[PDB]
């Protein structure tokens, strides 16, 4: 308690410690971990002084890295023509950490997390090659990014009457400019995002486990302002969120074994050895037989 | 090893081969202050009545036994007056006093890393479905695990020492105490939708012996602390 | 070091300066 | 003010950065803060606590059976027990843990590292048992008086039964990297090596395949630096719930 | 100054945004304020003021007879006389409310909601009713035994003839949401059931089809949060005028 | 009154308060509204302390969300050619708030507001398909937008010589940039917008109804400044006006109905509920019958 | 209930079955100060003379009646020194006070929402063309309510308490007392070009009763408060 | 006549034609003291769980009802978070709130002597056989009086006005409160074999009118006040 | 928190600090 | 300072604007204003005038 350490503890000189009685080494696990520190037995430090780096492994410092949370590779095209659910120029993105595992391991570290989503949306533009279009330039597009909270109408199409925005926060920013660095607030009902919920989301017992309806912060509708041209590119959009604010509750163990769903934590390691099943640390030959060893 | 006993309400508990407790995150359960709470309601904080120790059904312990784990309050959901205080209310805080004994002999050679998950996510193994009713809310008699290696998660068995958790090591432990607070970001929540604690008992090492096979229950005994209840419905 | 010239609190920089932390709530959670 | 010229480093989404940005919701109110359990304001506090190594990384090993190691009493003394690569990026007994999980997102790392091992056996399964950390430099020692000159610590298994061995911090640099070569002067931490001191005597009633489970710990000058993606998950398809999540 | 790097939220039109906007009329002083009735600083001033819910959302009741219930004399006692389901954004009663329309402008809503019910009918008319609201966790009650548990309230009519029932902040997070999923922990706020306590009592003179008139209000503890955009309107095509203002 | 509440009220401790002669919850409805609060009666209260947000439900923060007010894609090309009341190459767009019904909803909310419009005129250019010209690339045009007052003459032309801007507002800004924030005032003889106006703007019994002489801001004319290029685009301009300096008077029922015409409030519901003329709110299948329960 | 005496010029109402009245938005009526001021001619106040309390025609209310509502001051355009000043002046500001009574007996089922819309912007069902002097300014008789739920201009009813509103709910309320005060965003505007309060009477329930069925006329008695006139001219 | 608001737990009631309530024998319900407990186990006093306002089954009330009567707690064995304690507490004390309604109209003529028995010791007619379990413990539905002019145990209902008593007289009272404190020679005894009150409503003058005869329902809304429970134990 | 470097009060920042409001003009509109 | 975002009003030439803007002469001191007659510092004094 009431440590406001800044830098790595420095260790002070250890001498022959020899003492009958009493005992730092041989502690008890079976409350938690262990008090025995380097000068209290096992070695004979010396006094060194630490001014090792700490502000970079701060909880803040490890989580507000921006990375990938959704990419959606949208075809821009005139869709009426012929699109069956083929993201009509916009995608209403439900915003959820769980799709790429890198940033879903880092919020799925912690069992709570009050942060605020600092989104910042970068957006490329691809010209689609299927039906042999020449390149003839990357345009300009003014990129709607509208954030609905749930309960709100999401829109069924480009021009669908809900990208009007009376209440409902969106960006306007093209594609030959900085990406929409845009922050999302702490959008929880609840004092933190429960990354991990062991509940359900509804009253009835048909409901879907594991996702928070204190956490259903809302759709990302992100859609195309201007009208379709007549050559069809293939509109990129990634958003990347960096939970700044950081305020994180009970670490976890991480997630070992490869992802498989957004919804839940279902599991199914890789075929051996490492982070499988029945194995998540790569298998040695023999328990004596030691790895990379210098000969 | 140290003596120890727990009274709340009728119950005690009095253990004498146990270690210290497990004071969970460095914080005694407490009600909800003026500050933090959020439902105007007055809460029924019906201590003694549902800060009893409620001693659930006891596994028996094997060699093959992966792991059992109960979640609270879903263990605790149909059991006493806090079973029937959880059905009556549609909001809850309340923390939780875990002790769990494993009364096995001393040539008896096995390991318990009785660890106390907060929103155990389960997964469900080759299969993207999300588990169902009959998978998470088991009730009192609990669930066992499938694949405790992976704590049933998705993540590792491994680092689940993060979490508020003992050994009840059966060298010189044969019970082991932890003492989770309410924790949720919510300061208040339904009980029987949400799991805000999970308690596992996992035989990391499997009980062994070459004495007299003899079951080796896992009495679990978990005292809801610190009982707070708002929004008196009928019973759900 | 702070350009935050919004109205919102939550909207400035990412506060990279909560040195205190107690590890004896993981590390020594007894008594 | 008004002149104003554009740097380089200009219109660049650098992930890292911690430039303010727009509030989406303008005069939005956030939730009050609650005193929830177990704020992490630092991960070297998560690291700081113990965490089970897969001793047995052993094809026979599967599942259960990987963080516990069968010892048994063998009939030769100054018997190799176990050797665990203190190898933190390598994928080796540490990677699984809670100081090495986290070090597999940052390149660089430093400070002491705990070693406590405890004993899962019976009270009267007795005898003194060593834990060899040797610095890097040489092999990894399989025998007692090869391994004993370096950092080692004798362990009568008694009544705590845990022993927490302190891997000192050895290094010609401040901070031992995770270059993914363990045979690296700037990678490799060095070789703990666990052998039997006085065998592990057990009664007949008592079961010959006692247990030691290990944990590694960090102190409280530990350090992780320069912060990297962590190679423990793959994404080589797109998860379940994406194309449905954008429904 | 000079040395000036654009952020990656440049040249964004955040909807809501609030930075200073270069004036189109440069030197326009405004038309001087005069001091208006009515000014709402806070629309939170307008959600803690009655309005009547649909009781009647029926095929039967057209236009006029939605707002007003008509019970009766029943022979029975502990009958339901209706139940509300106090969902803002599930177009129930509610939803038609200056606490619910404004509401569905906000994903995040908190507060005490206000109950206040009215009896519409003679002054010879007489009998206690019961107001019984109830957390969420089960199925809407339909007999009086069952849902007195809850938050209940006893009215006699007498001269007042109004009761203002509460409705508590009973929630495990902070904020009900509107998740458009009536049936989530999250976005239940319960059921609101009225119930027959001593039968309404009528002479012969009077009607028998006394009427109840209710209203949802909010409290001065009452919140929302995240601003939506409502769903109520729908523009599917353009409005008459569009394609004229244009000319 | 003289309440300066930057916060939610806390709720204090409720006894049992049986107490005869006078009663919280037997109220009056015909006065107004009614001052039974939580621990007064009908329910036994605790202390909780509320610091919950009042910020994001102001009424400048409700109001304060750039919205969509007039979405017009002129079609960019040498109108000379053949154009009959084709906007060429510009639009006379009146300024009204009604053109779309999210911020029309928003602003309707209101008898009287006096507020700054912070218009963001957002642009963007599609080349049009119906002449099968190839994308070559989407032009950076220099689009003027002149806000002309009542009595001013309103050009004819793309180069009507009314551009030249004497005295009249314009902002001269590219598509290949930011959108033009600007800013006009609270352009109103009176001391708010009357966004309901019972009576009629002229003096003459034939005037048309509900629209304010003191609200015609006047006319918002966007025009292309440079000349015609030989592949025609359709230049999208999108008008976003954020209410800002917000200061309301008189709130209403909010428009239920869909809206049907800018200039009055002419309704006609849904062919069945919900949003219907004879049935606001979706009908249930009884008085008793209670949907969306869980069972 | 309460009785309730208002006393202006030499029209005097008493009522004895009445509630608190309703000064509206917080604002008693007042003339035009120094500052709010926008016309320089000096103004008639002519006080008494039109701060009497006028009777309207009492509308007869049936069982099938749904609606009326009255424009301020096109109910009192005609009607007279009032509608008088109206005529000879191009300015006007005036607050009113409202008194509806609706004498029924005390076996009588019914309510009335006395709502008091400011600048009810009325609408058309199934037609874009907006309203005519025919279908708004019907002066003294006044304009029934065609469709009263949606009230008349595509908003709500059940919403229209934000309005300053009563009840004449026939239990324990015969009468309802509404203190309008002037309000538009003008200082001061044409009274027979526009209307700055529009006061509608809506049987939310209808009346209703199993005793001999007797007119309840719904007398309406607004009198103009804190009257003021600007710019003299010819009866318009 | 009087207004009257009860509010314990979430529950609240408003009557606005009731008398002065009926605090009973001069004593406030309270909480055992600490001289006056015999129970050293703490009590559970679920407050707000179990003194909110429980309302019964409202009987009919005809021409020919002779009377009702229910006991104190066994009218309240099997209902709420009450019933639940009462089930899992084998010593009890609590206080009742009664509040009867019984909503009539003006031109109704009868009263009802809603008496509070404390120990009502039934007697059986033309027998010496004592009643048995379903003569006495009826539970929520109660029991009715075959002859209550001799208060069905032998007494009187003319004297039984010694006893805490209101009347609910449809001239002028629609609903009556008699606020029972706890009452038994024992500070604390078994709720499921003993009724240390016995509410009781008897048509002493039976309803008249010759108006639309109505069901007058008598609700009965009891609440337990100043709850105290000893002794957890399983559910009996 | 204000970048409002023009010669008009109107063009600044929205004003999202009038925190003051009085619920009593709708809520109780009486005496 | 070097943090800057570019807002949507960047890039406009708002014909009403006052933004300072670079002196083309860059030394260049102006002539020394004389007292005429007749200055106007306001229209308004142009309207009051027969």
């Amino acid at each position: 308690i009431e440590s406001i350490i800044k830098t790595a503890t420095d260790t002070v000189k250890s001498e022959i410690n020899a003492e009958l009685g009493v005992v730092p080494s041989l502690n008890a696990v079976e409350t938690g971990a262990t008090s025995n520190t380097e000068p209290e037995e096992a070695i004979q430090t010396r006094t060194v002084i630490n001014q090792h780096g700490v502000s970079e492994t701060l909880v803040e410092n490890f989580l507000s890295r921006a990375a990938l949370v959704s990419k959606r590779s949208f075809e821009y095209k005139d869709h009426t023509s012929s699109t069956a659910q083929t993201d009509k120029n916009f995608f209403k993105w439900t915003i959820n950490t769980r799709s790429f595992v890198q940033l879903r391991r880092k919020l799925e570290l912690f069992t709570y997390l009050r942060f605020d989503a600092e989104i910042t949306i970068l957006t490329t533009v691809a010209v689609n090659g299927s039906n042999n279009n020449t390149y003839v330039g990357l345009p300009d597009l003014t990129l709607q990014a509208m954030f609905v909270p749930t309960g709100a109408l999401t829109p069924e199409k480009q021009d669908s009457f809900h990208w009007q925005s009376g209440s409902n926060a969106s960006v306007f920013f093209k594609i030959s400019d900085p990406p929409a660095r845009m922050t999302i607030p702490f959008m929880c009902i609840n004092s933190a995002y429960s990354v991990f919920y062991d509940g359900f989301a509804g009253f009835e017992k048909t409901g879907l486990y594991g996702i928070n309806p204190a956490d259903t912060i809302g759709n990302l509708c992100v859609r195309i302002v201007n009208e379709h041209q007549p050559v069809g590119f293939t509109v990129t959009v990634r958003v990347y969120m960096k939970p700044k604010h950081i305020k994180a509750w009970a670490p976890r163990p991480p997630r070992t074994l490869p992802y498989m769903s957004i919804a839940n934590a279902n599991y199914k390691g890789k075929e051996r050895a490492p982070n499988a099943l029945n194995a998540i640390i790569g298998n040695r030959d023999s328990v004596k037989t030691m790895p990379h060893n210098i000969v | 090893d140290r003596v120890l006993q727990l009274k709340l309400g009728n119950s005690a508990i009095v253990t004498q081969e146990a270690a210290n407790y497990c004071c969970a995150y460095g914080e005694w359960p407490n009600y909800l202050p003026d500050h933090e709470a959020v439902a105007i309601d007055k809460p029924t904080q019906p201590e003694t009545a549902t800060d009893r120790f409620y001693t659930l059904r006891s596994v028996k312990w094997e060699a093959t036994s992966t792991g059992w784990w109960w979640k609270l309050p879903d263990a605790l959901n149909n059991i006493g007056m806090f079973g029937q205080n959880v059905q009556h209310h549609y909001l809850y805080r309340s923390g939780f006093l875990i002790h769990v004994q494993c009364n096995a002999t001393k040539f008896h050679q096995g390991a318990l890393l009785v660890v106390a998950i907060p929103e155990h996510q389960r997964g469900a193994h080759n299969t993207t479905t999300s588990p169902g009713f009959d998978d998470i809310m088991k009730g009192e008699a609990g669930g066992t695990f499938n694949h405790p290696y992976v704590l049933d998660d998705g993540t590792s068995l491994a680092c689940a020492t993060i979490f508020p958790h003992q050994w009840i090591n059966l060298r010189t432990n044969n019970s082991a105490t932890i003492v989770l607070p309410w924790m949720n970001a919510a300061p208040m929540d339904f009980p029987l939708r949400h799991n805000q604690w999970t308690l596992a008992i996992i035989p990391v090492v499997p009980l062994g012996t070459r004495t007299m096979s003899s079951m080796v229950p896992i009495t679990v005994s978990i005292a809801p602390m610190c009982c707070e209840f708002n929004g008196l419905r009928h019973a759900i | 070091n702070q350009i935050n010239f919004y109205k919102d609190s939550y909207a400035a920089s990412a506060s990279k300066q909560d040195f205190s932390q107690d590890p004896s709530k993981f590390t020594e959670p007894v008594v | 003010g008004v002149p104003t010229y554009l740097l380089p480093g200009s219109g660049q989404f650098l992930t890292t950065d911690d430039h303010s940005s727009a509030p989406v919701l303008p005069c939005f109110n956030p939730t009050p803060e609650m005193h929830i359990p177990g704020q992490v304001r630092n991960m070297l506090e998560v690291v700081q606590v113990e965490s089970m190594m897969e001793i047995n990384n052993t094809e026979s090993a599967v599942g259960m059976e990987r963080l516990k190691v069968d010892i048994s009493a063998l009939t030769d003394v100054d018997q190799l027990l176990f050797n665990i690569p203190l190898d933190i990026q390598l994928d080796g007994p540490l990677r699984n843990t809670l100081v090495g999980n986290i070090s597999r997102y940052y390149t660089h790392w430093s400070g002491s590292l705990e070693m406590t091992f405890m004993f899962c056996g019976s009270f009267m399964a007795t005898g003194k048992l060593i834990l060899c950390y040797t610095p890097p430099g040489g092999s990894c020692p399989t025998t007692r008086e090869t391994a004993m000159l370096g950092t080692h610590i004798v362990w009568d298994f008694g009544l705590q039964s845990s022993i927490t061995l302190i891997i000192p911090w050895i290094s010609g640099s401040h901070y031992r990297m995770f270059n993914n070569d363990a045979k690296s002067t700037n990678a490799n931490v060095g070789y703990v090596t666990c052998f039997m001191q006085t065998n592990l005597i057990v009664p007949s009633e008592s079961s010959d395949t006692c247990s030691l489970i290990g944990f590694i710990a960090a102190k409280d000058d530990f350090s992780l630096r320069l912060m990297r993606d962590s190679p423990d998950i793959g994404q080589i398809d797109h998860l379940h719930g994406a194309e449905a999540a954008y429904q």
